[PDB]
């Protein structure tokens, strides 16, 4: 699976965010940005075959499953340093 | 940091531009005048080099002790070295050259002799432990023969004397704009150095009084002529290496801007943001 | 509108917004005027949606196109703004004027170097 | 006497305000905090012999008492702008 941005995806959690008046932090961005992307990377795993076989009602044996993630980010002038990057 | 450090910053860092852009001018148009001093000495050591190719290599010649390729138990160097700073790396790569040859030279046991034209190598040397005989300093960009008399006298009346038995002239030449080169080159005892007056058999001169005082005189003269040769070129060697160096520096110093105008801006937005989201979430 | 009327006929129509940079302004001093929450810069939090809804109507489509030219002018000289960096993110070519090139006695004074086209 | 870190008082001070909802100034600092440090500066002070003559009530006399202070204060990147500071 590939990300197109991340960045537009922040970008449209900070507004989402500030129309609901919460507080900001840093770069204007909301205080739970980082728990955005976490809880969304986090899926791109993979799973043993026990996992597998437990989810899929033992109609899957040996197989072990995963997702691949290439999210992309956009940094302004080359600065790696900034927040969301 | 916060933008009224890192502008302050910036204005200082462009007047360093101007600085060294106006030295490059200047050592661009002291290169001009120097290199024409230059082209001014030729006639001088090369008329005097074809008469002391007809007096001393001639069809007879005349037992000089510059002219016999005696053995060699300890030689001299006369160093040529600029006044002044931001030259580049050309003193140092001058004295790396001349004390790795006297480093082979005295692999043989053989003792060195310097003398110094210039203060650079003079702080050099008296660092590293040379053994400087005689120096002079503060030329600068008049360079000027009288000057040159003390330190090749010293180092004439050493050979002649015996105490020395070779002598070398260490010093840059200048070859292009973009390009100067350290050279050692011998000059006692005398080259052979072409030069044939066969052709010119056909005549001979009226000495007087006599050729042996005549030529005596002649190597004398034509010694320090090429002494004063090589100031010229090491200095207009000195004012290409300025240029080309503050050259360098300007650019350095136009990037190093583009580093803190990025740093400058990414404060001035965080500033912005910090002052509104202070205010705004301040009332209620 | 106007523009979308004239690609309904079939034409290749051309589009000229003077100042992009003054339609990103008008929203911040509106959005402000509503009183909703400054972002980044002090611009409105709407900023991307807002300058996204314009930019996105001039397209080609089947039946005829839009294209547009758009004066930018950048605050302070600075790229990483949020104003100019949302609105390059839409910009396809760009084509820099130069004082120079001009008192050269050339026109137009387009400066080949800086000029660029994706 | 010797107050380590008013620096550390001051971020004690600031969360007891905005706690109690007092309106926030400057780096969130409530208003009163130099009348916070001024008042606790100010008693360090000498007195002259005839003011605790007064205070111990005659039994000490012709000596001047003395309160010297030290307070610490710490600066984040050297920086002296900033408002406790």
């Amino acid at each position: 699976i590939i990300y197109d941005d991340l960045s537009k995806q922040a970008v449209a959690y900070r507004q989402i965010s500030l129309l609901l008046r919460r507080p900001p932090g840093r770069e204007a961005f909301p205080g739970d940005v980082f728990y955005l992307h976490s809880r969304l990377l986090e899926r791109a795993a993979r799973v043993n075959a026990e996992y597998v076989e437990a989810f899929t009602k033992g109609e899957v044996k040996g197989k072990t499953g995963s997702l691949t993630a290439l999210p992309i980010i956009e940094t302004q002038a080359g600065d790696v340093s900034a927040f969301v990057p | 940091a916060g933008a009224k450090d890192i502008r302050s910053k910036i204005a200082s860092v462009q007047n360093t531009q101007k600085i060294t852009k106006a030295m490059e001018m200047v050592a661009a148009s002291k290169m001009r005048k120097s290199q024409d001093r230059m082209a001014a000495s030729r006639p001088y050591a090369e008329t005097m080099r074809k008469v002391i190719g007809h007096l001393a290599h001639g069809n007879l010649e005349y037992k000089h002790p510059y002219l016999e390729d005696r053995d060699v138990k300890r030689v001299g160097y006369l160093v040529v070295s600029t006044d002044r700073g931001l030259a580049g790396g050309l003193n140092i790569n001058l004295f790396k050259k001349l004390l790795a040859e006297m480093k082979t030279w005295t692999d043989k046991g053989v003792q060195a002799d310097l003398a110094m034209i210039g203060s650079k190598g003079v702080s050099f040397f008296n660092s590293v432990g040379g053994n400087v005989v005689a120096q002079v300093t503060g030329m600068g960009d008049n360079p000027s023969l009288s000057e040159l008399i003390g330190p090749v006298k010293v180092m004439l009346q050493a050979y002649d004397e015996g105490r020395l038995d070779k002598l070398y002239i260490v010093s840059n030449k200048f070859i292009n704009t973009m390009s100067q080169v350290p050279t050692i080159s011998q000059l006692l005892p005398l080259p052979a150095s072409d030069d044939d007056d066969l052709k010119h058999k056909s005549w001979d001169y009226l000495y007087e009084p006599d050729p042996k005082a005549l030529l005596d005189t002649l190597l004398r003269r034509y010694v320090e002529s090429q002494v004063y040769q090589g100031v010229v070129e090491n200095l207009a060697s000195e004012q290409a290496a300025r240029m080309v160096a503050m050259k360098a520096a300007t650019d350095n110093g136009g990037s190093l801007i583009k580093e803190l105008q990025l740093v400058y801006n990414k404060a001035r937005q965080a500033s912005i943001t910090q002052e509104l989201t202070e205010i705004v979430s301040g009332a209620a | 509108t106007m523009a979308e009327k004239f690609r309904d006929e079939g034409r290749d129509v051309l589009l000229f917004v003077d100042n992009i940079y003054r339609y990103t302004l008008a929203g911040t001093e509106v959005s402000a005027l509503l009183g909703r929450m400054p972002s980044a810069v002090g611009y409105q939090p709407t900023l991307a949606e807002e300058m996204g809804v314009l930019q996105e109507r001039i397209t080609s489509t089947k039946t005829g196109s839009i294209t547009s030219v758009q004066a930018v002018y950048v605050p302070a000289d600075d790229l990483t703004d949020p104003s100019p960096a949302t609105t390059f993110a839409h910009l396809d070519a760009t084509v820099v004027l130069s004082r120079q090139i001009a008192s050269l006695g050339i026109y137009p004074a387009v400066d080949p170097l800086d000029s660029t086209s994706r």
